[PDB]
C-alpha cells in the first residue's frame, strides 16, 4: 500500500485521486502524493501538538477548538500561515 | 469522506492520551483541506510557468518551501522528501 | 463536569 511504502499515516492513495480530480494538471507523478500528504501528516502533527499542550496546560483530557485557536494565535509559524482561515 | 480518522491516528502519536472533540476534529479538518488547496493550487501555477504538463514532487516541494513560513517550511520540506526516498525505496 | 462539555460537544469516536 502508498501510504506504508511512504511510512505515512495519511492516505496517499486519496491525495493522488484528490490531485488528479482537482484539473490542477495534465498528469500528476507519483511521487506528487506522497511528498503532499507527508506535508500534511506533519502539519497535522504540528497543530495538534500545540493544540494538545494547550489542553493539558488548561488541565483538559481532550483539544476543544478554544485551543486550536489558542494554538495558532500563541504560535507565530502557525499564525502565519493558518490565521486568515 | 475526510481526514478524521488519519487525524486522530496523528494525534494517538503526539498526545495518546488526549481526545478531540467533533467541533474540534472539523476545525482539524478544514485546515487540512485549506492547506491542501493552497499546495496544490500554487504547484498547479509553478508548472505552468514551467511549461510543463506534470505536478512532479519537484512543483510540490517548491509550493511548500514559498507557502510555509520558516521552520515549518524546513520541517515539511525534511518531512516530503524522506517519504519520496522511502517510497522509491519500498 | 465534563460529561457536561460532552452534552455540548461530544468527543470523537473513531469507531
Ligand atoms: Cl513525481
Amino acid at each position: 500500500t502508498r501510504s506504508s511504502r511512504a511510512g505515512l499515516q495519511f492516505p496517499v492513495g486519496r491525495v493522488h485521486r484528490l490531485l488528479r480530480k482537482g484539473n490542477y494538471s495534465e498528469r500528476v507523478g507519483a511521487g506528487a502524493p506522497v511528498y503532499l500528504a507527508a506535508v500534511l501528516e506533519y502539519l497535522t502533527a504540528e497543530i495538534l501538538e500545540l493544540a494538545g499542550n494547550a489542553a493539558r496546560d488548561n488541565k483538559k483530557t481532550r483539544i476543544i477548538p478554544r485551543h486550536l485557536q489558542l494554538a495558532i494565535r500563541n504560535d507565530e509559524e502557525l499564525n502565519k500561515l493558518l490565521g486568515r482561515v | 469522506e475526510s481526514y478524521s480518522i488519519y487525524v486522530y491516528k496523528v494525534l494517538k502519536q503526539v498526545h495518546p492520551d488526549t481526545g478531540i472533540s467533533s467541533k474540534a476534529m472539523g476545525i482539524m479538518n478544514s485546515f487540512v483541506n485549506d492547506i491542501f488547496e493552497r499546495i496544490a493550487g500554487e504547484a498547479s501555477r509553478l508548472a505552468h510557468y514551467n511549461k510543463r504538463s506534470t505536478i512532479t514532487s519537484r512543483e510540490i516541494q517548491t509550493a511548500v518551501r514559498l507557502l510555509l513560513p520558516g521552520e515549518l517550511a524546513k520541517h515539511a520540506v525534511s518531512e516530503g522528501t524522506k517519504a519520496v526516498t522511502k517510497y522509491t525505496s519500498a | 463536569g465534563d460529561s457536561e462539555s460532552e452534552i455540548e460537544d461530544e468527543t470523537f469516536n473513531p469507531s
